[PDB]
């Protein structure tokens, strides 16, 4: 058992070493320009933003449908958020594992940014943890394993995430997650300062304005398996300032049926101290992977998508786990906007 | 109980980035 876990721990390694081969090939020159917008029916409005929408889309060809995330330039430009769309695009047709959303094409024309995805009805981990109000530890533990293997493979090819939370969760038609956004996902060897994220999330080094590092996410990690598993974040009040209060303070109470295994899992994900925060010491991922609370996991089955998923969102194309927008034209300018800005789009 | 407190809270919509 140790010596198929330790040939397990090599698999690992061989399989990380090629897979950073693969992304810096891919990274090194991006696809471009792989479709256009007329090759797309659109259906419907899934989400809108400070600075684009989602819609529902059918490629006439092949029927087949996608999310179609478009962005407007001047608006990206305005915000200051060149870096983080032109890094979400690059990073998105470079990597490749199983619980990440999947870049088909991406485009650009005279005013807009395309990205277009496999589109998951489903929806959002966000919604459906609302509604059925928290997840049962073994749900949880569905998930959390999910995002313990994208970090690694996030982590092993220098990507710090940034961005985890229920709202950048799917779950697809097997039951299975697949991560969303990297807008916010920074190539980094070492330590970062950009003050970036959401309130619930943010570890306390972030919101005491030192550098960071990886870490940042094992500790997302303890807020989102706290939240699935206790229905409410670990830290929440009313205004971000009264959140951040309760983070630096380093208490955290747990649910009353949290399991003893859970909370000593927790305890070491939101360890206030980074340098003692699982995930970040010398044995990195392993100290997880190995945790009591996973000991039923089976990491490679997870990989594999082999196991069976706790919760499969009722198979209805459908749109019903998104809400309804007013819908609005695509504006196309006569005139090329912000084309320096986003030459590597 | 504190699940009623979080659901009385105002931030149990989609939480934006800051
Ligand atoms: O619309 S998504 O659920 C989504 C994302 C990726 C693949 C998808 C495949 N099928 C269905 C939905 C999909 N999703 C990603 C985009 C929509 N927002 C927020 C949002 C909305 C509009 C513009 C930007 C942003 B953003 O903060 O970058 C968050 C979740
Ligand atoms: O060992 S793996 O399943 C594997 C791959 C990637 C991440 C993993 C994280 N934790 C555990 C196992 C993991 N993997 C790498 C080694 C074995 N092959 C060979 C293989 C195995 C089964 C089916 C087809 C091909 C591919 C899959």
């Amino acid at each position: 058992a140790a010596a198929k876990k330790g040939s397990e721990q090599e698999s690992v390694k061989e399989f990380l070493a090629k897979a950073k081969e693969e992304f810096l090939k891919k990274w090194e020159s991006p696809s471009q320009n792989t479709a256009q917008l007329d090759h797309f029916d659109r259906i419907k409005t899934l989400g809108t933003g400070s600075f684009g929408r989602v819609m529902l889309v059918k490629h006439k060809e092949t029927g087949n449908h996608y999310a179609m995330k478009i962005l407007d330039k001047q608006k990206v430009v305005k915000l200051k958020q060149i870096e983080h769309t032109l890094n979400e695009k690059r990073i998105l047709q470079a990597v490749n594992f199983p619980f990440l959303v999947k870049l088909e094409f991406s485009f650009k024309d005279n005013s807009n940014l395309y990205m277009v995805m496999e589109y998951v009805p489903g929806g959002e981990m966000f919604s459906h943890l609302r509604r059925i109000g928290r997840f049962s530890e073994p749900h949880a533990r569905f998930y959390a394993a999910q995002i313990v293997l994208t970090f690694e493979y996030l982590h092993s090819l220098d990507l710090i995430y940034r961005d985890l939370k229920p709202e950048n969760l799917l779950i697809d038609q097997q039951g299975y997650i697949q991560v969303t956004d990297f807008g916010f996902a920074k190539r980094v060897k070492g330590r970062t300062w950009t003050l970036c994220g959401t309130p619930e999330y943010l570890a306390p080094e972030i919101i005491l304005s030192k550098g960071y590092n990886k870490a940042v996410d094992w500790w997302a990690l303890g807020v989102l398996i706290y939240e699935m598993a206790a229905g409410y974040p670990p830290f929440f009040a009313d205004q971000p300032i009264q959140i951040y209060e309760k983070i630096v303070s380093g208490k955290v109470r747990f649910p009353s049926h949290f399991s003893s295994d859970l909370k000593d899992l927790l305890r070491n994900l939101l360890q206030v101290d980074l340098t003692k925060r699982f995930g970040n010491l010398k044995n990195g991922v392993n100290d997880i992977k190995n945790h009591k609370w996973f000991a039923t996991t089976d990491w490679i089955a997870i990989y594999q998508r082999k196991v069976e998923a706790p919760f499969i969102p009722k198979f209805k194309g459908d749109t019903s786990n998104f809400d309804d927008y007013e819908e609005e034209e695509i504006r196309v300018s006569i005139n090329e906007k912000c084309g320096k800005e986003f030459t590597e789009f | 109980t504190t699940t009623a407190d979080f659901i009385a809270s105002g931030r149990t919509g989609r939480r934006d980035a800051i």
